[PDB]
């Protein structure tokens, strides 16, 4: 579940490193739904959370079941959505901004 | 004299060289100026200094450029001890003078010389022109020395200037300081006193003046209310008050737009202080058809300006129609405006919007008056040499000037004075339209030549560097394969520079292609005007030079 959905979010990805603001040009003039903002949002977030929760129930379960779920993939692939999140040159995001950090504190 | 040489050694093994390197920074750089208004004026010291570790050989040569503004960038009761000092320290700028005995007489009492009162003026006006070129390298570059302490003393300076300026080295660059000032006070901190040197520049300067840069102040302070404290809006007050007694005609006659919009802005006090002036200013108002004054306005490009009429324009129109009651070219205005803004600024665009949304369609019988063309004309280049006469005036008029004006552009203004002045050769004694039945009489005065008709009559320094182009020359294949291949504002350059290939005779096309040679749109501009004359010989290794890309850009690689 987890990586697809990690690598659901890099098809996702498209989202979290929107710029750093409203350029002059970039107008918000819209066909001003909330909806398919509301469907990504909820489902960037949604899938974060997943990220959240069953990684902690990972966190949560058996100590003995741990290092084998542990790859660098878990590396890359967070770090892929990570770097998405947490930007320095976007809009940060306080939602995903939770999520990736507290991956981290994962 | 040992601590220069500890800050070169911490710069050590070749601290000789860094004391050459050094002593010529110190040529141009402010340690003579500096020497000069604290120790004395003595040349011979100054030899002496460049003995104190070395080194002299700049000394004669390089007392004029860039030492004058650094002696200028000081200017700041008691402290008329340094005026009397610098103003000495502008007195002695000749390297041969400061060689005579003149060098240590510079520096003489109250009474200095009397044959300076004009040699002296002739100085000042030369490097003007150098001293600006400093202080707009120290403001409109990159200036990583960011540092607006430099701009706060550049602008002390330049306000001694107004202290102490002819009329015709202030023309010299009127505009440009303006432009520089004025993006001093656009910058936050500098507005504290940026004010007060408004408010000098008010107290003396002209009739003729004060109208190309108070506009862009008036602009700025009916724009930015909110953001005014106490004491700010105490020397606003000042300055109303001056703007209504020493100018009047100004404000009432030669520029009423300002009055109108602070006075329909009711937060001022206009009547409260002065129920006279609201009467006049009320009177003008409702008399002549405000439409084509916004329209002029609109006519100032920038920002701020662009904004006030927007929403001025506005007010008028809805009071207009609630009431019942040309009309049409604020529509076109506002097309530009929104032209312009379709890349930049989308809150500007909706203000023109908003202005648009005012008026609207309305009825297309009711003429609109959009124009035909514009002149391409010609004024036979070759023969009737009157007409040739008209070429040159045409081409100094038709866009050089407002470049040669509302550009921020520092180098450019070099090029401007030198080959306009080479143009002005046909005017060059300034009386001939100066004091003098002289019947120079000379056309195109444009408010602005006009304005600049005494300060680039006989302003002439010759300013002619350009060297070491020809043999690139990009055309044929390198200039018609070039602009195939891309850029093409290079290519542009490169085709405009046909003249630097085989054109730029000695009578008017060497100065016209001199003229752009600094080097972007303008290219295109002038780019019509070249083959005319191989065309006409009856030579061919220009004519297919050109002819090569002209024909070879017909089609070159579409669809790329």
């Amino acid at each position: 579940c987890f990586l697809f959905i990690c690598d659901l979010i890099r098809i996702y990805h498209h989202v979290l490193k929107v710029p750093i603001h409203e350029s002059n040009m970039n107008l918000h003039v819209e066909p001003q739904i909330f909806q398919y903002e509301l469907i990504d949002y909820l489902i960037i977030s949604y899938s974060f959370d997943l990220l959240e929760g069953i990684l902690r129930v990972l966190q949560s379960h058996p100590k003995q079941t741990y290092m084998e779920f542990f790859d660098e993939n878990i590396l890359k692939s967070f770090e892929f959505v990570y770097k998405l999140a947490l930007t320095i040159s976007y809009k940060p995001m306080v939602n995903v901004i939770f999520s990736a950090v507290e991956v981290v504190n994962i | 004299l040992s601590e220069i040489a500890k800050i070169m050694c911490d710069g050590t093994s070749l601290i000789n060289q860094m004391k050459v390197n050094l002593l010529k920074k110190n040529s141009r750089q402010i340690f003579a100026v500096a020497l000069v208004k604290h120790g004395l004026f003595s040349l011979d010291i100054l030899e002496t200094l460049f003995l104190n570790r070395a080194y002299i050989t700049a000394y004669l040569p390089d007392y004029k450029t860039l030492a004058e503004i650094t002696k200028l960038y000081k200017n700041s009761s008691d402290s008329e001890n340094a005026n009397m000092i610098l103003c000495s320290l502008r007195f002695l700028i000749t390297n041969f003078e400061k060689d005579k005995r003149h060098g240590s007489k510079y520096k003489n009492i109250n009474n200095w010389t009397d044959d300076q009162e004009q040699a002296f003026q002739k100085k000042l006006q030369d490097n003007i022109l150098g001293i600006f070129q400093v202080f707009s390298s120290d403001i409109h570059d990159v200036e990583g020395r960011t540092t607006y302490y430099e701009k706060l003393r550049v602008i002390n300076g330049i306000s001694f200037l107004i202290i102490y300026a002819p009329k015709k080295s202030i023309i010299s660059a009127l505009a440009q300081i303006s432009i520089c000032l004025q993006t001093g006070l656009g910058l936050k901190e500098v507005r504290y006193e940026a004010f007060r040197c408004w408010h000098l520049l008010v107290r003396h300067l002209n009739d003729e003046e004060l109208s190309t840069v108070i506009d862009s102040l008036i602009a700025f302070i009916l724009q930015k209310w909110s953001e005014f404290n106490g004491k700010l809006r105490n020397i606003v007050y000042s300055i109303l008050d001056t703007l209504i007694k020493e100018k009047s005609d100004l404000i009432l006659k030669l520029k009423p737009y300002t009055t109108l919009a602070l006075v329909g802005k009711p937060e001022l006090g206009i009547l409260a202080r002065d129920g006279q002036f609201a009467r006049m200013v009320n009177k003008i108002r409702s008399t002549t058809d405000l439409i084509p004054i916004f329209a002029n306005n609109l006519k100032s490009s920038n920002k701020y300006v662009i904004n006030q009429n927007l929403d001025d324009i506005e007010v008028y129109l809805r009071r207009k129609q609630t009431e019942r009651s040309d009309i049409t070219l604020v529509l076109g205005a506002l097309l530009d405006t929104s032209h312009k803004f379709r890349n930049l600024d989308k809150d500007l665009c909706e203000k023109c919007a908003k202005c648009i949304s005012m008026i609207g369609v309305l009825d297309v019988t009711k003429h609109e008056f959009k124009r035909t063309t514009y002149s391409e004309n010609e004024v036979y280049d070759l023969n009737d040499s009157v007409q040739t006469i008209k070429f040159l005036i045409w081409v100094i008029n038709d866009i050089l000037v407002p470049a040669f004006w509302q550009s921020e552009n520092p180098s450019k203004q070099l090029f401007v004075a030198l080959v306009i002045q080479e143009s002005l050769k046909y005017c060059g004694l300034s009386s001939e339209s100066w004091d003098m039945n002289h019947k120079e009489l000379y056309p195109n005065e444009a408010k602005l030549w006009e304005k600049f008709n005494s300060v680039s009559k006989t302003t002439i320094y010759p300013l002619l560097s350009s060297l070491y182009l020809a043999q690139s020359w990009k055309e044929y294949v390198p200039l018609k394969y070039p602009s195939n291949n891309f850029e093409g504002y290079k290519i542009w350059v490169k085709r405009f520079t046909l003249d630097l290939l085989k054109t730029g005779t000695t009578e008017n096309h060497p100065l016209h292609v001199f003229s752009s040679l600094i080097r972007g749109s303008l290219s295109n501009f002038l780019l019509p005007y070249i083959s005319l004359d191989i065309i006409i010989k009856a030579p061919y290794a220009d004519i297919l030079n050109g002819i090569i890309i002209e024909f070879d850009s017909i089609f070159t690689c579409n669809l790329e």
